[PDB]
């Protein structure tokens, strides 16, 4: 099928990259005032 | 000190007559353990009302398909009049669309179910509540108790029905075949 | 032979599980 | 429904500020993309009718596109798939330039950042977007349940 | 069961345990305990011997009333321990 | 920051203060010891945790004791 | 490198038992043993060994033979030195036996 | 509101260690800021729900992938020839040669050959088509959805259970033994009798007709009349073929014993009877404890009054109930120890008594499963001991355990540690000495001088179980024995032929190599227990550090004073015993794999001759069987084992990289990072990009953890390719 081509890059490159970006930004968020 | 339903067993500590249909019937003590845990009986009462209403609707809709009739038969001509067979014979369109209708109804209900609304009354979803405006609080309690009793009966009835259709294939006084 | 529709309904159930997992994670965080 | 918005915001208090979430800016942008996508699938339908898209049983080869060709796998990629994917890559590149690049002209994507708000809902494009996205979800619903494909459904319904 | 809802049964200082450890059998006399222990051990040994030794146990035919009674050997052990406990408790 | 404590087994040898490379410790008057002094840690925030005080302490077990805790720029001793 | 050099040329070493190069095979195994033994000193720490020595000293004191020269775990610098020395000896001995057995057998 | 919100100290931490310590202390809920016991228990409950959801998602994923991309239907027809497929490969880095090589298993796309035995398990329990696997995957997905909803729900205010409910031990134990164990095992027996035996006998019983089809021709009339032998009458014949009605019986509950001849696996009727009987026993066991009615037992009373006379065991078990029901670490340690013992038991029993059809001839799956479960058993045992140490250093109250059975352990810990040291030293000295003696004797061309000790006691136990080749003639090996006479009519007629048949792994023949390797295993177990026991007992304090409990469980050191205090915290005794866990499980798996490879090849003389010396171990097991792995890819081409070769060298690399963290320590790297900080701050252009957390070298405990993880992961990722690729290449 075409689901492997559609999903493997989506879930192994785009999603983990966005997760790393989100985690980095969140850990670098400073205290509220 | 003693249950009003089972006069040789202790009254359930959680139940105290402050709910509709309270006759001290809790041998196992579900209310007792829930109160020890910390939760209230609002969840179980609202689930009871949900199950009772669904059982009443199911009972009427299961005696009907073969009593007054299986619709004008635009598409239901092929669906078997046996209720346990009809569920595995609904078409994809009607099945999915009944599914999505009940899904949106339940999803709408879920927020007020698990919400923190202090004014929420159990079993008060606003559907058809206009008739309760005229009646008095004693009458309101009587009507809610009648609803609870009918649902309680239907929960057990239906259960019978389903089993009779499963093992015998017909109810005794109705649905001869 | 598993059908495309079968894979799709399984994927829909998986997405529902994903939403519930996100909710559980949020409730665990708070 | 505003109560659900507050419940979300509350839960996810970060995604909220940039407009990502149940926001009017997000609804508007999708709606724009959904209208463009109705136009897009119509364009592909007439292109396939007029045999516009290099098409047929022709398939890529490992010697021309390598491992992305997937030659030897069960998947059989076609040159029509390749060319439409190239068109979508061009669309994505232009979009990425418009989004992460200057707000040269037009409208932002991230709620104009700058601590702007979401303007709760011509300004009927949001209604059209509601139309387009409900049509799209209906199309996937029929393609999944009835199994009658997509271009075929569009052609027979139109 | 809560931690408070428990009798004090520790007997390390004493030479014998209190009869509270027997539970429902706390009030049972030592003579009755001992004679019932002897009867239980004899019956259980007889049942096991007739199930397995005297007749080799066949899967097709097992009595069941011999399987029962074989459990009385542990019961006989408990009964003679309780007999000793009651004898030392003078009860 | 780390927590520096001094127990009453001290014998006023003033060697912990000498071993101290951050001026965290000082001698203060005391009644229990014959030398009339006891170590004290009024500047524990400057502590880095090398435990030279503990190394230099001659008691059978350490009158001066350092418990590592929350890290800071000073405690980590980062020049950057 | 792993297949055509180490695995391929270790044949002359491992197949040396019962021949003149049996000494090279034995030294090969012993050098491997010493290299592995060194990792104990390289990874471990003095506090664990001092506590273990305290338990053993109790066992000896129970029989009234604890020495006047009290036993101690090796210093930290000494543990590092012992680990390094055993590591180097094991490695160099392994290569020594391997090269000598291989070259004497084939050349 | 920094990332470690649960730890204000780490939040104020300005270096990069904040992220590391927050990640590694995220799940240490007991030490979190502003934490209460009730909230701790509720959060643990929710995390348990999420974990169960993850397990069921993993199972559903395996089932779905086999259903969608696996050749289950083709494998069903010819189990002994078709290779099971795990899942398809999607990799844009593969070349045409790689795609061609990985195209296998009778499919048109690259795939991976399953080595988990899931095909055999599902075929045995009665899965015959991809549709059944898909519906099972859907059911597991729905179950995971329900579990996630439950985890969310039980964190709500009105649905948050209380501390008393959590600490209700009697009700939990009653239900988790009578329902979770007992009723679940009864349900599995019902599943076997209703779906698995009919499918093995050639009947398609599914949800649409299991109501109509009777499991037995008699029905429940024998059950209610008490003529229960009718269900054992007419067993399966020795000419039965699995999955076909020819040679099929009607018995549903039997005690034939032995093995099914065609599949060389245990009888499904025997398995159903097993589960039924053990379900009955568990249901009886689960009525022991007092819950709301009067009958039952009080565990506090039992423990309190179990004290032997004259203070033999001190005050007895007084206070143990309080400590166990208060400390979660003791409960965790007991659970981990029990589960590690159970994992070792399943590893030891699956190969000896295979239960799944055609698994005995699937050599790769057997070795993979044994190695897998033995490694997890070692991990669980080390975890049990580590959490016992944490309980001692965190949750132990001497006032409660005033002269307790637990306190006397601390009282004579010196004797315990010294005797563990003695037995470890004795075993190691003499095992290594005998091995080196044999090595030198064979090296000097005189194998006759070897010190070869026959494992007489193990051979005696085999003879007592029913082996006859040794000629001991004891108990079941003796025809005249009363034990043989008593058992002659139920299970011995099958068991004797099964054990004496030489084509099986049931009670393998043993010799001097088995003696020596077993004593090596004893050495390794005793040394691991020595390290772990010493850590647990010295966690509270020591002569070098009597106040260790104040510092806690995992601290770096006490400084260079008093001669040096490296690795003193009793977390470092986990760290150091993990090495011995890897060592002992590696020895065990080497032994299993070699003794089974030779027997599969019909060349057991090679093991019996060469296993008596370490050169033979290095030559005839590692060097000999490493060829098909390293030749996975070479200069001339590549095979399907190229992935396994890559992984062998990758695990080698990870294992070697662990040595860096384990050998080189923090000061060198801190100075190096200071130099790098200077360079980054002083270079132009790049100095505009500036960090937020000050970069620092990894902490001492952090780097010990990282090095140990590299060591362990390299260990497993370099042994798994060997044990799978060599077995696959040799097919024996
Ligand atoms: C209030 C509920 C209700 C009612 C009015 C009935 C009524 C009846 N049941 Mg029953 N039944 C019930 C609940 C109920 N059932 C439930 C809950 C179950 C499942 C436990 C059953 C399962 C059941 C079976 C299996 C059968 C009956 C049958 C009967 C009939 C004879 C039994 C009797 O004395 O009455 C009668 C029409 C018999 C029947 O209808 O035969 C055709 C019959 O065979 N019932
Ligand atoms: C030499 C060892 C020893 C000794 C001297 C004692 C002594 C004692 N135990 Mg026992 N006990 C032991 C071992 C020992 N125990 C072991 C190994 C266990 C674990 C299984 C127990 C479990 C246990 C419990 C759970 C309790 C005691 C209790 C007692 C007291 C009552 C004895 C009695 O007659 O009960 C036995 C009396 C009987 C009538 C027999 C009981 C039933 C038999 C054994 C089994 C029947 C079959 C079974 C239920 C079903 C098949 C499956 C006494 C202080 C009581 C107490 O207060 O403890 C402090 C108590 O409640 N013991
Ligand atoms: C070695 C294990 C062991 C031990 C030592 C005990 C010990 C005891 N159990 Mg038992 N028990 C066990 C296993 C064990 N149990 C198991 C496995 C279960 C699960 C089935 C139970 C379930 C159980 C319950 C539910 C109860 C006990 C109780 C008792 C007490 C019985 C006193 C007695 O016989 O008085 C003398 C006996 C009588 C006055 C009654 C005799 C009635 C007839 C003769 C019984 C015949 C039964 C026999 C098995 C056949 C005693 C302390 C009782 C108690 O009070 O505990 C605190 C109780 O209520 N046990
Ligand atoms: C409900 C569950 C169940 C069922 C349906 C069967 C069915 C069968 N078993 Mg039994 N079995 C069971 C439970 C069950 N077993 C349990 C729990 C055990 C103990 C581990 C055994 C141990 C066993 C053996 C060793 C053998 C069988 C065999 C048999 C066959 C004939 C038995 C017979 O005629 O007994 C008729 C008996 C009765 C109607 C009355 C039984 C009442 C019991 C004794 C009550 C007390 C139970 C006790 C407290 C539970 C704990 C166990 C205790 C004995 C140690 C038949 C296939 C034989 C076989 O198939 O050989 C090929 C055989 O050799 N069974
Ligand atoms: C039932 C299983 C179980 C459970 C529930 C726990 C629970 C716990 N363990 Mg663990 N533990 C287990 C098994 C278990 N363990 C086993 C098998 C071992 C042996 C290896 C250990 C060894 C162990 C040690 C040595 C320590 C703990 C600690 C802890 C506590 C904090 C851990 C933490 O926050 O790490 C959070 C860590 C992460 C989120 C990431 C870790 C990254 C790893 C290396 C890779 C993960 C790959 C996926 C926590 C209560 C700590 C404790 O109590 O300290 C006082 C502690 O020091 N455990
Ligand atoms: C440049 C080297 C390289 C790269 C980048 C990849 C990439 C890939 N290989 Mg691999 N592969 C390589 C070399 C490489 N391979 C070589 C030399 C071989 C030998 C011929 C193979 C043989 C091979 C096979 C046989 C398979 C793959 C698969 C895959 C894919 C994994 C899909 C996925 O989602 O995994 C997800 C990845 C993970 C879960 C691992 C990450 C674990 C993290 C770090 C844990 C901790 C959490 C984290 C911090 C967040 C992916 C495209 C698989 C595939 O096609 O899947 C569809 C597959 O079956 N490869
Ligand atoms: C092959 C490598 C190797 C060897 C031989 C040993 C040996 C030992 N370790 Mg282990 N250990 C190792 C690697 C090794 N370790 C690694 C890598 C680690 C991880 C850091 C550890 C961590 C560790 C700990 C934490 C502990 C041990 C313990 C032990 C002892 C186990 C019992 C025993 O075998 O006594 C018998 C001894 C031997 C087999 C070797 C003795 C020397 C041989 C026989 C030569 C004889 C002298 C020779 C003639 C001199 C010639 C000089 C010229 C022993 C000292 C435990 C113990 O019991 O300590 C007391 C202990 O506490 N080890
Ligand atoms: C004779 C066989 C067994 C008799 C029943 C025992 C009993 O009734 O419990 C004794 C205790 C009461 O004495 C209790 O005695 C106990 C004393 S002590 O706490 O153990 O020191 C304590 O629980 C309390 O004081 C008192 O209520 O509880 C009850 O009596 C009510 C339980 C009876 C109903 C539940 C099960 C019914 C019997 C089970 C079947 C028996 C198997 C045959
Ligand atoms: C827009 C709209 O609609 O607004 C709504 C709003 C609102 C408020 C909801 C309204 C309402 C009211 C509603 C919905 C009322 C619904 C009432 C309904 C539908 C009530 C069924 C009861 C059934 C029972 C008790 C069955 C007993 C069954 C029993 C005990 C049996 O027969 C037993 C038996 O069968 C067995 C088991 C086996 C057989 O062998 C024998 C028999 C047959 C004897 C309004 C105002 O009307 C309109
Ligand atoms: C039931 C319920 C609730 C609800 C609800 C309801 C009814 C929700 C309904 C939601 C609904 C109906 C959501 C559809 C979204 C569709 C989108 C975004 C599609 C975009 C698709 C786009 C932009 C596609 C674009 C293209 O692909 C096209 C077409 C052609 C290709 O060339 C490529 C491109 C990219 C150009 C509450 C109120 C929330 C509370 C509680 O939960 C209970
Ligand atoms: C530190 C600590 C801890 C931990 C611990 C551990 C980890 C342990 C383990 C342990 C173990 C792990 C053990 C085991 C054991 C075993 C045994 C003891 C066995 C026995 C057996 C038997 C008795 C058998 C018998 C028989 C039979 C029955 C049949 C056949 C024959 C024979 C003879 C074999 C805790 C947490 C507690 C806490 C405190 C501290």
């Amino acid at each position: 099928s075409f689901l492997p081509s559609i999903l493997t890059p989506l879930v192994t490159l785009v999603f983990p990259g966005l997760c790393f970006a989100l985690f980095f930004v969140l850990i670098e968020q400073d205290e509220i005032a | 000190e003693r249950s009003a339903s089972i006069p040789f067993l202790k009254k359930p500590p959680a139940l105290d007559g402050s709910m509709i249909g309270d006759v001290g019937f809790d041998p196992l003590g579900f209310s007792t353990t829930i109160t020890e845990l910390g939760g209230d009986l609002s969840y179980v009462r609202e689930a009871e009302l949900m199950h009772g209403r669904q059982a009443m609707l199911a009972a009427v809709g299961m005696i009907f398909p073969k009593v007054f009739g299986k619709l004008p038969a635009p598409w239901t001509e092929a669906v078997s009049t046996n209720p346990l067979e009809a569920q595995y014979q609904l078409p994809p369109v009607v099945l999915g669309q009944i599914l999505i209708s009940i899904f949106i109804a339940e999803g709408l209900r879920s927020r007020i179910v698990f919400g923190n609304d202090p004014n929420y009354v159990v079993g008060d979803h606003g559907f058809g509540s206009n008739f309760l405006k005229g009646k008095s609080e004693a009458q309101i309690a009587d009507m809610k108790l009648k609803e609870l009793n009918n649902g309680r009966l239907a929960m057990i009835a239906v259960t019978g029905m389903f089993f009779q259709i499963s093992i015998k294939g017909n109810l005794w006084p109705i649905i001869d075949g | 032979m598993i059908t495309d529709g079968q894979i799709f309904v399984a994927l829909c159930i998986a997405l529902t599980a994903a939403i519930l997992a996100i909710g559980l994670g949020r409730q665990l965080y708070v | 429904f505003e109560a659900g918005m507050a419940q979300y915001n509350a839960d996810y208090p970060w995604l909220a500020k940039y407009g990502f979430g149940p926001s009017v800016k997000a609804e508007r942008w999708n709606g724009r993309h959904a209208m463009f996508g109705w136009v897009a699938i119509l364009a592909t339908g007439v292109a396939k009718s007029h045999g516009l898209l290099p098409a047929g049983d022709l398939m890529l080869t490992y010697q021309d596109w390598g491992g992305l060709a997937q030659q030897g796998f069960n998947t059989y990629i076609s040159n029509e798939r390749a060319v439409i994917m190239i068109a979508h890559v061009h669309a994505l590149a232009v979009s990425f330039a418009a989004a992460f690049g200057p707000q040269v002209l037009g409208d932002s994507l991230t709620l104009l950042d700058g601590e702007k708000d979401e303007e709760p809902y011509p300004a009927a494009e949001i209604a059209n977007g509601r139309m387009a996205m409900f049509g799209l979800i209906s199309l996937v619903c029929t393609s999944a349940f009835t199994g009658m494909d997509i271009l075929q459904i569009v052609d027979i319904g139109t | 069961l809560d931690r408070s809802e428990a009798a004090d049964t520790w007997w390390g200082d004493k030479d014998y345990p209190s009869s509270v450890v027997l539970g429902i059998g706390k009030d049972v006399p030592s003579s009755i305990y001992g004679v019932t222990s002897a009867i239980a051990f004899s019956v259980g040994a007889y049942c096991i011997a007739q199930s397995n030794i005297i007749n080799i146990l066949s899967g097709s035919t097992v009595n069941g009333f011999y399987v029962a009674g074989a459990l009385l050997v542990p019961y006989s052990w408990g009964l003679h321990v309780a007999a000793w406990i009651q004898k030392q408790n003078g009860k | 920051s780390h927590s520096v404590r001094v127990y009453d087994t001290c014998i006023g040898c003033t060697q912990c203060v000498r071993a101290c490379p951050c001026d965290v410790l000082e001698m203060v008057p005391w009644d229990g010891c014959k030398a009339g002094q006891i170590a004290s840690a009024p500047r524990a925030e400057d502590c880095i945790g090398c435990k030279r005080c503990e190394t230099a302490c001659p008691t059978d077990f350490l009158s001066v004791r350092v418990y590592l805790g929350s890290e800071t720029t000073r405690s980590l001793g980062l020049s950057y | 490198w792993l297949r055509d050099f180490l695995w391929s040329q270790a044949s002359q070493v491992i197949q040396s038992y019962g021949s003149a190069l049996s000494a090279y095979g034995l030294i090969f195994l012993g050098a491997h043993f010493i290299w592995a033994f060194s990792l104990m000193f390289l990874f471990s720490g003095r506090g664990y060994w001092q506590e273990l020595i305290e338990s053993i000293v109790w066992a000896h004191n129970k029989l009234k033979l604890a020495p006047a020269i009290q036993p101690r775990a090796l210093s930290i610098t000494q543990g590092r030195a012992v680990g390094l020395a055993h590591y180097l000896l094991g490695g160099i001995g392994t290569t020594w036996s391997f090269f000598l057995a291989r070259i004497i057998s084939v050349g | 509101t920094k990332f470690p919100k649960f730890s204000q100290a780490l939040a104020q931490d300005p270096a990069t260690r904040r992220i590391w310590y927050g990640i590694a202390t995220a799940h240490d809920l007991e030490s979190h800021d502003g934490m209460t016991e009730e909230n701790l228990y509720q959060k643990i409950f929710a995390s348990h729900f999420g974990h169960l959801a993850i397990i069921f998602l993993w199972t559903s994923g395996n089932l779905f992938h086999v259903a969608w991309q696996g050749n289950f239907q083709q494998w069903v027809l010819n189990p002994l020839k078709v290779k099971p497929i795990a899942h398809a490969i999607w990799d844009p880095h593969f070349g045409q040669s790689a795609i061609k090589a990985f195209t296998r298993g009778g499919v048109s796309y690259p795939v991976n050959i399953a080595t988990s035995g899931v095909y055999h398990w599902w075929y045995t329990i009665g899965m015959r088509t991809n549709e059944d696997l898909y519906f099972g995957a859907l059911g597991l997905l729905i179950l995971s959805t329900a579990l996630l909803f439950a985890g969310w729900l039980h964190l709500q205010p009105k649905f948050r259970p209380g501390i008393a409910w959590f600490k209700n031990n009697e009700s939990r134990l009653n239900h988790h033994l009578s329902g979770l164990f007992g009723v679940s095992s009864l349900a599995w027996a019902g599943h076997l009798i209703h779906v698995a035996i009919p499918e093995s006998r050639g009947q398609h019983i599914r949800w649409n007709n299991f109501t109509s089809t009777l499991p037995h021709p008699e029905g429940l009339t024998p059950f209610f009349t008490g003529n229960w032998g009718l269900y054992a009458e007419n067993p399966d014949t020795a000419q039965h073929i699995f999955g076909t009605s020819e040679g099929a019986g009607t018995a549903i509950l039997t005690f034939l014993g032995g093995f099914h001849p065609q599949t060389q696996s245990m009888w499904l009727t025997d398995i159903a009877h097993h589960h039924l009987a053990i379900a009955v026993v568990f249901i009886f066991a689960g009525h022991m404890y007092r819950t709301n009615w009067g009958i039952g037992h009080s565990m506090k009373e039992i423990l309190d009054a179990h004290v032997p006379p004259k203070g033999r065991l001190g005050s007895g078990h007084r206070g143990l109930f309080e400590t166990i029901t208060d400390s979660l670490h003791m409960q965790l340690g007991l659970a981990l120890a029990s589960l590690g013992v159970a994992t070792s038991l399943v590893a030891q029993h699956m190969y000896a008594l295979p239960s799944y059809a055609f698994m005995a001839k699937d050599y790769v799956t057997q070795a993979a499963l044994y190695t897998h479960h033995q490694y997890i058993a070692g991990f669980l045992m080390v975890g049990a001991f580590a959490h016992g140490a944490i309980f001692f250093v965190r949750d132990y109250d001497p006032e409660v355990n005033k002269d307790n059975v637990l306190a006397r352990m601390l009282q004579h810990k010196e004797a315990i540690i010294s005797h563990l040291s003695w037995v470890s030293l004795f075993l190691g000295f003499h095992t290594l000495g005998l091995y080196i003696h044999n090595d030198v004797c064979v090296a000097f061309g005189t194998p006759e001088k070897q010190i070869l000790f026959e494992p007489v006691f193990a051979q005696f136990i085999q003879a007592a179980s029913g082996k006859a080749l040794y000629g001991f003639d004891v108990l079941l090996s003796s025809p005249t024995s009363v034990a043989t006479v008593a058992g002659s009519k139920i299970w011995l007629p099958g068991w004797v032929e099964a054990i004496n048949s030489g084509k099986n792994s049931l009670f393998l023949t043993i010799g001097p190599g088995d003696f020596l390797i077993h004593h090596a295993i004893a050495l390794a177990l005793h040394t691991t227990t020595l390290i772990l026991v010493k850590g647990a007992l010295d966690a509270r304090g020591s002569k070098l550090m009597p106040d260790k409990k104040d510092f806690g469980y995992s601290f770096p050191c006490d400084g260079p004073g008093r001669g040096g205090t490296c690795d003193i915290s009793a977390w470092d005794a986990f760290y150091l015993a993990m090495f011995w866990m890897l060592n002992t499980i590696g020895w065990v798996t080497f032994y299993w794999h070699w003794k089974h490879m030779t027997i599969w090849g019909g060349n057991a003389a090679a093991f019996n001759e060469s296993s008596t010396y370490i050169m033979g171990w290095l030559r005839d097991y590692l060097w000999l069987n490493s060829s098909p792995l390293i030749n996975g890819y070479n200069a001339f081409g590549m095979n399907a084992q190229a992935v396994w070769a890559w992984m062998f060298l990758f695990g080698h690399l990870i294992w070697a990289t662990g040595f860096m963290f384990l050998i080189s320590w923090r000061g060198y790297w801190q100075e190096l990072i200071e130099t790098l900080v200077w360079a980054h701050e002083r270079t132009p252009i790049a100095n505009l990009v500036k960090w937020r957390d000050k970069p620092v070298a990894l902490s001492i405990v952090q780097a010990r953890l990282v090095g140990l993880a590299h060591f362990t992961i390299g260990y497993i990722f370099t042994y798994a390719p060997f044990v799978i690729a060599s077995t696959t290449g040799k097919f024996s």
